[PDB]
């Protein structure tokens, strides 16, 4: 070049970019590479405005910085305007992303780091891992200077004990008081705690209901609002029996069980149908050790390698799938415990601001198929809808927990062969299957999925994949999957080989995962899906919801036909 | 075959695909005779009815060689319960005559007292089948196969929480996810020696697919060779 002892020593980015000036082909050979250079220009002209001092050059070749924009920011910041932790920009929490990833990938979103996809006024930004702030933007500082581009309770035993005094629910809607004549006269039909109280319009608890705090709400008379609130999260696999008290030894497969259920509601509120759950109108009143894909348990010489390759009509007799009057499709996956009412999740009716295109006239309801084409009369039944219900703990602003809601139909209660409820009794039973280990199995058909992610090269399987995930320890579910876990949240799955489709996420919401256990003859269920992130995505564990937490509110449902 | 790769044609020519009903096998086949499979006595209680499509490489599709066989009769134990983990072992003589070519190869019965002492004594033993392509991911697609290594008797004893028998004997990995699964029923396992592959033996039970600490808890099929032989020539 100008000075001959540069050709002398042997190329060197330094003495051509630093000692002096470097052009595009000498930082070109120097570098041994054409994209290095242009993205080194690409640093070096972040400090176009900037490139005085030296350090502020550096900063912008290290970046963390974005003025205007900041849709080409590449650094790394963490820190908003308002100085809340920003969400996992790989995740999808904890709500639902209208950029999906498979469509703007322009932001170069990174999981520890801010992006901008939308290329936003006031700069990069974020949605907020708290739920108070539907999204905050990401404050980057300038390059060079400390200067920033754009300014800077639990409750206990789900309200059994509970004392708070907060009226606002999540949503928004106002709670109606507990003293009033109609919820004077549901305190004599739900029997309460003697040892709680209840008073005005308050989240309150008296009857045992794990279904968390909630109050009374405007409208129908009983219906139940959840006050914004935070609860904690509670391990269940450390304990061994405790007052158990079964066996000496340790045997997961082959038992047998004959015995009775224990209700929880007054059989004059709930009528036909209540002590009769946990079981089967064919299989299981016969108390008879049925076909292949129970057998997985009960036989003795098969524990892992059974695969009856198939699932036939009927095998989930308490699983609902819902249409619209938009094309045939299912919202919200469904569980039934009887016909006249229907277990559906809350996000679907209630998510879009304006809350419209989610009504009572467009949902019908087929139940206990094998495909959703063939039905018969003593199948199940089918009726029309008159007011849906749904849970004030949900909107397009907060955390989508506890989605779960229900449905009131016209005609009355009744039951078929391929149509009985699941019981749900306390954790004695339930400690002995921990201590015992023993094998379930989980329902669905596969529309939930289609809902949230999209098939391409591959038509949406009509047949449910009957694959299980057994019960796995709570950890792996948080650090599998990254959506945060409620109390009213369950976790399931097994060690698992990533790159193929979820086992027994191919499903619908509220599939229930059914595990047999020695001292019922019915079969437990732990868990109602939900809303999941490695369900709604590629391969991981799918989520639940706690049962035993959504298990006491179904009694005043049927008195309001009587009311 | 939890992990694993794809049965090249003609690998895996004593497999068979047990279909059913439906004709999707709800277990691994061996081909044994002309007339003749091998499956374990727990597919019996899996059935309406069914046959044998030998030479299937993929249940998406037929891709050559596919030859549709029906079990003339099964030769069950008479000593088989399921609660002695034992003699699950099932013959299926055929109604229509196994056609010995491509993919169509049975696995014959070597010495008994050097099956002794080499087969069981061997390092790695051979697993193939429509299995789970994962502990529990999805059927595979094609007929894949699998290697998994031996395992010393006390270390399957503490590994189960069951009886160990005089024959089962465990065969995987201790904590790395592969081995026979769902799709095995009655998968054939298998040996090389020579390039003879010889049946050392199919999982019949275990906790999960190749967890953390299990194992296939395979069959002893040189503890039985003289009753493999003797139902061989049963019904
Ligand atoms: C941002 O947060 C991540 C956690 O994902 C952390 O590892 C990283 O060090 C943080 N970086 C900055 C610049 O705050
Ligand atoms: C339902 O949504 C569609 C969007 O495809 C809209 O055109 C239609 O008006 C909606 N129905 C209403 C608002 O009643």
């Amino acid at each position: 070049a100008n000075t001959f002892l540069e050709e002398v020593r042997k190329g060197n980015l330094e003495r051509e970019c630093v000692e002096e000036t470097c052009s595009y082909e000498e930082a070109f050979e120097a570098l041994e590479s054409s994209t290095a250079t242009d993205v080194f220009w690409a640093k070096y002209t972040a400090c176009e405005t900037a490139r005085t001092p030296r350090d502020k050059l550096a900063a912008c070749l290290e970046g963390n910085c974005a003025e205007g924009l900041g849709t080409n920011y590449r650094g790394h910041v963490n820190i908003t305007r308002s100085g809340i932790e920003c969400q996992l920009w790989r995740s999808r929490y904890p709500h639902k992303p209208e950029i999906n990833s498979t469509t703007h990938p322009g932001a170069d979103l990174q999981e520890n780091f801010c992006r901008n996809p939308d290329s936003s006024t006031t700069g990069p930004w974020c949605y907020t891992t708290d739920p108070t702030v539907r999204r905050q933007e990401c404050s980057i500082p300038v390059c060079g200077q400390d200067q920033v581009t754009v300014a800077m309770q639990c409750v206990p035993d789900r309200g059994q004990q509970y004392q708070g005094r907060l009226a606002v629910t999540t949503h928004g809607l106002p709670c109606l008081a507990w003293a009033s004549a109609q919820a004077k006269a549901l305190s004599k039909h739900q029997d309460f705690n003697s040892a709680v109280q209840l008073v005005e319009n308050f989240c309150r608890n008296p009857d045992g209901d794990e279904e968390g705090v909630w109050c009374y709400v405007a409208g129908k008379p009983g219906d139940f609002g959840y006050c914004d609130l935070n609860y904690c999260e509670e391990a269940v696999e450390e304990e061994t029996g405790d007052g158990l008290d079964e066996d000496s030894d340790r045997a997961i497969e082959g038992r047998t069980a004959t015995s009775e259920y224990q209700t929880f509601f007054n059989p004059r509120t709930f009528g036909s149908g209540e002590a009769d759950c946990g079981l089967r109108p064919l299989f299981e009143k016969k108390s008879l050790e049925d076909k292949t894909e129970r057998e997985l348990l009960e036989s003795y010489i098969d524990g892992r390698i059974v695969e009856g390759s198939d699932a036939e009509i009927g095998m989930s007799p308490w699983q609902v799938m819902l249409f619209r009057k938009s094309p045939q499709e299912l919202l919200c996956g469904a569980s039934l415990i009887s016909d006249r009412w229907v277990l559906t999740a809350a996000h679907c009716l209630l998510y879009p601001p304006w809350d419209k295109n989610f009504t009572e006239n467009d949902l019908l309801v087929r139940i206990g198929k094998h495909s959703r084409t063939r039905y018969e009369r003593n199948i199940e039944k089918i009726s029309m809808l008159e007011k849906i219900y749904i849970h004030p703990r949900y909107n397009w602003r907060e955390n989508l927990d506890r989605d779960i809601a229900l449905m009131k139909l016209k005609k009355p209660v009744a039951f078929s062969d391929y149509i009985h409820p699941v019981c749900l009794p306390d954790r004695e039973t339930a400690a002995s299957l921990l201590q015992a280990g023993y094998k379930g199995r989980v329902t669905g058909w596969g529309n939930l999925k289609e809902t949230w992610t999209a098939n391409v090269g591959k038509g949406q399987p009509s047949v449910l994949q009957v694959v299980n995930l057994p019960i796995v320890e709570r950890p792996v579910c948080k650090d599998s999957t990254r959506i945060r876990i409620t109390d009213n949240m369950f976790c399931a799955g097994y060690k698992p080989d990533e790159g193929k489709r979820g086992d027994a996420c191919e499903g619908d919401a509220g599939g229930p995962f059914v595990m047999k256990s020695p001292f019922n003859n019915r079969w437990y269920q732990m868990g109602i899906v939900s809303w999941g992130e490695g369900c709604d995505r590629d391969g991981k564990y799918g989520f639940y919801t706690h049962v035993f937490r959504l298990k006491k509110w179904i009694q005043k449902v049927i008195d309001q036909f009587g009311e | 075959i939890v992990g694993g790769q794809e049965c090249k044609d003609g690998e895996c020519p004593w497999q068979a695909l047990l279909i059913n009903e439906e004709n999707e096998g709800f277990c691994g086949g061996t081909i044994l005779s002309e007339f003749y499979i091998l499956t374990a006595a727990h597919c019996l209680y899996q059935a309406k009815r069914f046959k044998v499509r030998v030479g299937d490489r993929n249940t998406e599709q037929e891709e050559g060689g596919e030859a549709v066989h029906e079990v003339e009769v099964v030769i069950k134990h008479n000593r088989f319960t399921k609660e002695t983990y034992d003699f699950d072992i099932a013959v299926l003589r055929l109604k229509t005559p196994i056609t010995f070519r491509m993919n169509v190869a049975p696995a014959c019965l070597p010495e008994r007292d050097w099956a002794e002492s080499t087969l069981m004594t061997q390092k790695t033993g051979i697993v193939s089948g429509f299995g789970r392509t994962h502990e529990k991911g999805r059927q595979s697609t094609r007929l894949k196969m699998l290697e998994v290594p031996y395992v010393d008797r006390n270390s399957c004893k503490l590994s189960s929480s069951f009886i160990i028998t005089q024959n089962m004997f465990c065969a995987g990995y201790d904590t790395k996810q592969e081995d026979a699964c769902q799709g095995d029923a009655g998968g054939p396992h298998v040996t090389r020696f020579k390039d003879t592959y010889f049946v050392t033996g199919i999982v019949s039970w275990g906790e999960g697919c190749a967890r953390k600490g299990k194992y296939g808890i395979y069959t002893k099929v040189t503890a039985f060779l003289k009753w493999i032989d003797r139902s061989m020539k049963t019904r």
